[PDB]
């Protein structure tokens, strides 16, 4: 759990804000849309 | 904030509870003067593993035709890391 | 000829859609379309339920293999018979 | 000792859903596989096959280790040994001289403990020391 | 519950005439009396049940004296009495299994076997997937998939 | 009677060549398929001959225990006489 | 004289394969053809079981070319040489 | 959980040791044993009504 | 007294308090210590006895001190209102340890207990070197079989008082000779040098033992051979019509002991009627500490005058010197190029492997200018041993024959697997022109028509035509030379050192050195070249394997016809076959199919660092130095991608195995028709057991 841990808590960090912004668009916000990559 | 989490509409509630939960964490990892006693039944559940496997990369990927890709998702049942 | 219709039928049907073979009677695909597995199905799902035609094999191994639902989308959650599947 | 069935029930006649009997190959008896299902004989071998399915799935799940095959240098004396393979000799203890009685070939080596001869090449701890608690330390439990 | 298919009624007095085989097998009594104690009601009826069992099961390989035989016939008459009123107090028994049974099931969102009837739910015959396409008794379509009995949400 | 030792041995599509069929289709044809030794001919040809593409042809004579099989079509290869009745 | 098994006959084994090998010539070995090589003429030789990957059939394994079926029900009325 | 097996030469371990499969092919070699390459290695059963 | 049951058990729990694992080898089944004790004092929970509860000492205390009426045993209160009796010796004196009793064990333990007991009937050395009973050196059971089991009884004691009264007088001849024998005797010079025949004795380097020492040695063996025969003749003596017991090894000698009948029930029509075939059953076992001819012939005999309708069968354990000739049988290093699963094929039994042991060339051919030594070093062997060896020749002359001694450690196998060619065209022939006449060719090679003929196939069938340019020799006639037999540079294992190589391969360090450039570390080095003196070199390939000469040569014809017809290749399965997984399935494959190899999914750190996050730092899960082996006790060919069995039950009931449909077949209970009909060649007990 604690491997990458100040990273981590970085890249979340800054994920808030995407997820946030996404929430303004779409009712039901998506791992797949902030950080998961699901393509074509 | 815990009322802002787990009150809410499906699927809202969905990706509102990481959030609630994460920063919830957080916030009594950074408390420092009030006792907080956490309890557990079953320690060693939170301890090793979860039932729960991850997801096969097919799922993830994105496939066009499946006679394309020669995937055997649906045909042969595995078992990815706990 | 009479070969030819049993053998077109036959693969006619493997083409099919039926039914989605899992019994929404009982858990855990008894939850609210918009909540629980029915999520899982809805974003992670489609592309594959619809190629494999809702054919309850495929559907079950496709389950089995996502492992987010684990070993209880068998152990507890009861589908349809044989026929009851295999009719549209 | 196991409580589950290992027999299948016998065919004398037609059965019904009653009070205190169930249709014959029914989705409730060994987990809904009986849809494959004659002959007793071969019924009961597709039975058996099961039940060592779920012998062996279980038997798997509960092993927790892993049989690394290690030299003999790098081993501890229990293990500096010569071990008969399985079912040649009484089965065998690890040490009567040190009051170890206990199926050496049971044993199980925390990894975190051969780090030593594991990973000789990683000048880092990649598992932190074991934490090993004092027996001799007066605690809550033994305050009373 | 996992026995969903048709299912065919049995006489109470041939229910009963088992005992300790399945009307009282001690395991299933010692559950039904977990689910009355559960629900937080006496378990009288499933106790005169376990004693009349036990003192029964006492005795079941004696055989009885031939009797000399008595004009007024108030030994036999008793005798019937004791034997009809046990197998009275075993009948009440019997449907207050049945009662809480179909209750709990109810409250926990339980479809029962096909033909059952849940007070609150089905009132008539639930039939669910049964062999027969059309109602078993009013010779109606059942429909496809079968009926929800209880809502959605888990 | 023993299990499935009687002296004794409707087309199902899906299970076409699974059905009163060999195990494995990589195996070779079987001994009705050729020619063992010298012969003067046969007066049937054993039912469990595979149906070929030269069966399928001109096919001089076919005689299965009695059975003409004079309609040749393609869609009786690849199956035994047994079944081709 | 070896006894019992197949795997004792070592030297036997290697005598079957060194006569059967100079005895049987090529020319008529060459005329056995394998189940497979026969099913090949077959419109269509290939079907998927019910068993395994019964949803992988796709309109394009059916001989479509040689037969025409009916607009009501779908189901083929004949077929051609 | 699907796997490749592996193998491990007695040159690269910082100290040799015979490997396991190595004797195995010793006594494959001693006592002719066919050795089939299509062996499941999920399919370990054991006649429980015997063993 | 005792009842059965009662006895039984004490005798265990003697036995148990008396035994030793030591003292349990080469035994069967007697070695196996009581089951029930042993797996208590193994599981571990046991190895902790609770102390009394504190209710039980706070009663025990109350009645003993506040009371003053101390709590008595319930085998020290007194039962008999009416009679008084005396408290026994052990009311109160047994203990109480969880080790010792109650038994309480570990499952998996009791299983492998049972499944060893079971296994290791038959693995009993019967002839030892014990005192009394269990020593023996020759071991004789004869196995009466009759019809009715009083007949076999009164057969057994008839053969026993024959027995007896034989091995008796033969004991006592050879008791004569033994005791004649220490009384005083002359040492043979044969015994003497098989004393003083090791090279190296236990004390240093070479012993050299006496005449008196030897003497000394026979003297304790005829000894302890007299203490056997004494044994013998007293058993012997023992029995007694007015009280005798032939059943008990320890009063008369031979002694009988009980095997099971051979039962065989059948079930027929009359309205079913049961009616059984049955064969009694007694083993006389006759134990000697020699081998007496004699008595093999006395025993022979038996079978003229054996009962009626009683028959007899003999088994015959005896102890044998078994040489380990370690020239014929020797021990090299693992070859350069090691063997893969391929070689252990099926089929591979004939076509793969030479039977053991492989030839090893005794005889050689010297080179050119070699020197005295320089043969040796070539052959690995001692100057002064090749001298002994070949004492025939003063010196050695080029081309000459020269006899390799055995324990030389670069002796040649048979053929090298470099083939031999021959080009023809060559104009050194007669004709000066390309050789046509076959024999010719065979001649040049110094060979037969047909074994020139199957090594090529080609120019036979084609039979000359000038496509045809190179001709094989036959393997029956080139050769192995040791350059091309043993590997010329070898591997270094990691953390190895210069001094490590040189002890492996039995050179010199500087032999070494002057070979390899005068390396002094071998850190930046994988393989370095092997000095020629190195007197325990690794060959380039196994010397079992065929060469694959021979099976071409086996496979003659075929290679001729497929270089003439030129065909190619034809393929197994078609090429739509992998799209369609159940079909095709040959008859070798087998369920469950392994799905294809996911690139990261060995663990939970690989799965994230690929699919889930990108940005992972450790790649991996830390996987050891050393092999990990999977799919444990299972070894899997390495390198092939296979399943571990899996852990959950829906995955075995999706998963596509088939059912038994037709008829169960077993590779050994064929022959035994059906479990109804189990046909059976002799009528032998069930617990009967091979020697």
């Amino acid at each position: 759990s604690l491997i990458d841990n100040e990273r981590i808590e970085k890249r979340s960090r800054e994920l808030y804000e995407k997820y946030r912004d996404a929430k303004k668009r779409s009712l039901f916000v998506t791992p797949m849309e902030t950080w998961l990559e699901v393509k074509g | 904030l815990c009322e802002w989490g787990h009150r809410a509409v499906a699927p809202a509630s969905i990706d509102r509870q990481s959030v609630c939960v994460k920063f919830l964490m957080d916030e009594l990892s950074e408390e420092k003067k009030l006792p907080v006693v956490i309890v557990v039944d079953g320690w060693n559940l939170f301890s090793h593993e979860t039932h729960f496997r991850y997801p096969h990369p097919d799922f993830l990927r994105g496939l066009a035709s499946f006679n394309e890709s020669s995937t055997d998702i649906d045909l042969y049942p595995q078992e990815l890391p706990r | 000829r009479a070969l030819a219709d049993s053998l077109r039928a036959y693969v006619e049907f493997s083409t099919s859609k039926r039914v989605e073979p899992w019994d929404a009677r009982f858990k855990p695909f008894d939850r609210i379309e918009k909540d629980g597995v029915y999520v899982l199905m809805r974003y992670m799902m489609e592309e594959k339920l619809q190629l494999c035609n809702y054919h309850h094999r495929p559907v079950k191994r496709l389950f089995c293999n996502i492992g987010l639902m684990g070993p209880q989308i068998t152990t507890k959650a009861r589908w349809k018979p044989y026929r009851f599947a295999t009719n549209p | 000792v196991s409580t589950g069935e290992f027999d299948h029930p016998p065919f004398q006649f037609r059965q019904r859903h009653t009070f205190n009997t169930t249709p014959l190959h029914d989705a409730n008896r060994f987990g809904g596989r009986t849809a494959y299902l004659k002959d007793p004989r071969t019924v009961q071998f597709n039975v058996d096959v099961w039940c060592a399915q779920q012998t062996l799935r279980k038997r798997w799940k509960q092993r927790d280790w892993e049989v690394i095959e290690i030299p003999f240098r790098l081993v501890p004396r229990e293990q500096q040994r010569v071990i008969p393979e399985l079912y040649t000799d009484i089965p065998q203890m690890t040490d009567p001289a040190r009051n170890d009685f206990s199926n050496i070939r049971n044993k199980v080596y925390d990894r975190e403990e051969l780090q030593g001869v594991l990973f000789p090449a990683a000048g880092t701890m990649l598992y932190p020391p074991l934490q090993r608690v004092d027996k001799q330390a007066m605690t809550l439990d033994k305050y009373l | 519950n996992t026995f969903l298919t048709s299912s065919v009624a049995t006489p109470p007095i041939s229910v009963i005439r088992t005992g300790p085989k399945w009307w009282a097998d001690p395991e299933r009594m010692v559950r039904q009396k977990l689910m009355y104690f559960t629900l937080g009601v006496d378990q009288l009826p499933l106790r005169r049940t376990a004693v009349i069992q036990r003192d029964l099961q006492r005795f079941h390989m004696c055989k009885p004296p031939p009797r000399v035989g008595d004009s007024t016939g108030y030994k036999r008459s008793r005798a019937a009495q004791l034997n009809t009123w046990y197998r009275r107090i075993q009948y009440q028994e019997y449907h207050m299994q049945h009662l809480f049974t179909r209750h709990v099931w109810g409250l926990l969102r339980v479809y029962p076997g096909n033909t059952t009837k849940i007070q609150g739910k089905a009132d008539d015959g639930y039939v669910g997937y049964d062999s027969v396409p059309f109602h078993r008794y009013n010779r109606a379509p059942l429909p496809f998939p079968a009926r929800e009995l209880y809502e959605r949400r888990k | 009677y023993p299990f499935l030792r009687r002296p004794h041995i409707n087309p199902s599509a899906p299970y076409f060549w699974s059905f009163m069929t060999a195990k494995s289709q990589m195996a070779f044809l079987p001994e009705e398929n050729y020619i063992t030794g010298d012969w003067t001919g046969k007066f049937f040809v054993s039912k469990r001959q595979v149906y070929t593409l030269q069966h399928a042809t001109s096919g001089a004579k076919v005689r299965v225990k009695i059975f003409e099989f004079n309609s040749p079509s393609r869609w009786n290869i690849g199956k035994e006489m047994n079944t081709l009745t | 004289s070896p006894h019992g098994y197949i795997r004792h006959f070592e030297n036997e084994v290697r005598d079957l394969l060194q006569y059967v090998d100079g005895v049987t010539p090529w020319k008529q070995a060459q005329k056995i053809r394998t189940y497979w090589e026969v099913r090949s003429h077959h419109p269509m030789p290939q079907f998927n079981r019910p068993e395994v990957a019964m949803h992988r059939n796709t309109v394009g394994l059916l001989p479509a070319h040689m037969w025409e079926t009916d607009k009501k029900t779908g189901k083929v009325k004949s077929v051609k040489d | 959980g699907v796997h490749r097996v592996g193998y491990t030469h007695p040159s690269t371990l910082p100290v040799p040791c015979a490997q396991r499969w190595d004797l195995r092919l010793a006594r494959a070699r001693i006592f002719q044993e066919y050795i089939e390459e299509k062996a499941p290695g999920a399919w370990q059963l054991e006649d429980e009504r015997s063993m | 007294e005792f009842d059965a049951k009662g006895r039984e058990y004490v005798q265990y729990m003697r036995e148990f308090a008396r035994f030793d694992p030591r003292k349990s080898r080469g035994n069967g089944q007697k070695g196996f210590p009581f089951r029930d004790a042993y797996l208590t004092k193994m599981n571990e929970a046991n190895q902790k006895t609770p102390p009394p509860t504190l209710e039980t000492i706070m009663d025990r205390a109350v009645r003993e001190h506040h009371q003053h009426a101390r709590i008595l045993s319930p085998l020290e209160v007194q039962r008999d209102v009416g009679r008084l009796e005396p408290i026994p010796s052990y009311a109160g004196k047994i203990n109480a340890d969880r080790s010792v009793f109650p038994f309480q064990w570990k499952t998996e333990d009791w299983y492998e207990y049972e499944v060893a007991k079971v296994r290791n009937r038959r693995f009993v050395f019967e002839n030892t070197e014990e005192d009394g009973i269990r020593g023996s050196e020759v071991t004789y059971k004869i196995v009466l079989e009759g019809f009715w089991d009083h007949h076999v009884m009164k057969l057994a004691e008839d053969v026993c008082m024959f027995l007896k009264d034989v091995g008796r007088q033969i004991v006592e001849e050879k008791l004569v000779a033994v005791r004649r024998l220490l009384q005083g005797g002359a040492v043979d010079p044969e015994l003497l040098a098989a004393f003083n025949c090791a090279r190296a004795g236990p004390f240093g380097g070479y012993d050299e033992y006496d005449k008196e020492e030897v003497a000394n040695f026979l003297r304790s063996d005829l000894r302890r051979l007299e203490e056997q025969c004494l044994s013998v003749i007293n058993r012997c003596n023992v029995p007694v019509p007015g009280a005798t017991n032939i059943y008990d090894p320890h009063t008369s000698w031979p002694h009988v002991e009980k095997l099971e009948p051979w039962v065989r029930m059948a079930e027929f029509w009359t309205s079913t009627a049961h009616y059984e075939f049955r064969k009694f059953f007694r083993v006389i076992i006759c134990k000697l500490p020699f081998q007496s001819t004699e008595f093999e012939k006395r025993m022979y005999d038996i079978r003229h005058w054996l009962h009626r309708q009683t028959s007899c069968e003999f088994h015959t354990i005896y102890r044998r010197n078994v040489i380990h000739d370690s020239a014929v049988f020797p021990t090299e290093h693992d070859p350069a190029t090691p063997t893969t699963h391929e070689h252990h094929r099926m089929f591979s039994f004939a076509l793969d492997w030479q039977s053991a042991p492989v030839n090893r060339l005794s005889t050689d051919t010297v080179r050119e200018g070699e020197n005295w030594d320089a043969v040796a070093q070539r052959l690995g062997c001692s100057v002064g041993e090749l001298k002994d060896a070949n004492a025939e020749r003063e010196t050695i002359e080029a081309g000459v024959v020269i006899n390799v001694p055995v324990t030389a450690t670069r002796r040649l196998t048979s053929f090298g697997a470099t083939p031999l060619v021959l080009p023809l065209k060559t104009t050194s022939a007669k004709d000066g022109e390309r050789i046509r006449t076959w024999e010719e060719a065979a001649a040049i090679l110094d060979c037969t028509v047909e074994e020139l003929q199957q090594c090529n196939g080609h120019a036979a069938l084609t039979y000359f035509d000038s496509s045809v340019t190179e001709l094989v020799a036959p393997l029956s006639c080139w050769t192995s030379t040791s350059e091309s037999e043993f590997s010329p540079v070898e591997r270094v294992h990691a953390n190895d050192t210069l001094v490590a190589i040189a002890k492996r391969l039995q050179c010199s360090e500087e032999a070494l050195r002057a070979v390899n450039d005068g390396i002094t570390d071998v850190s930046g080095l994988d393989f370095v070249r092997v000095p020629p003196e190195a007197r325990r070199p690794r060959r380039l390939v196994e010397p079992q394997l065929r060469p694959q000469a021979a099976t071409d040569a086996l496979l003659a014809r075929t290679i001729a016809e497929e270089e003439t017809f030129k065909l190619k290749s034809i393929p197994h399965l078609p090429q739509n076959a992998e799209r369609f997984p159940h079909e095709y399935h040959t008859p070798t494959s087998r369920f469950p199919p392994t799905p294809s190899e996911t690139p990261a999914t060995q663990d939970w750190m690989a799965y994230t660092a690929k699919y889930l996050d990108k940005q992972f730092t450790i790649s991996a899960e830390p996987a050891p130095v050393y092999n990990v082996n999977k799919l444990w006790p299972m070894q899997q060919i390495p390198g092939k991608v296979d399943q571990t069995p899996f852990e959950e039950d829906q995955t075995w009931l999706l998963h596509s195995i088939p059912v038994q449909q037709l008829e169960m077949h077993h590779h050994e209970k064929d022959l035994q028709d059906l479990p109804f009909i189990n046909h059976e060649q002799f009528p032998r007990s069930l617990e009967w057991n091979a020697p």
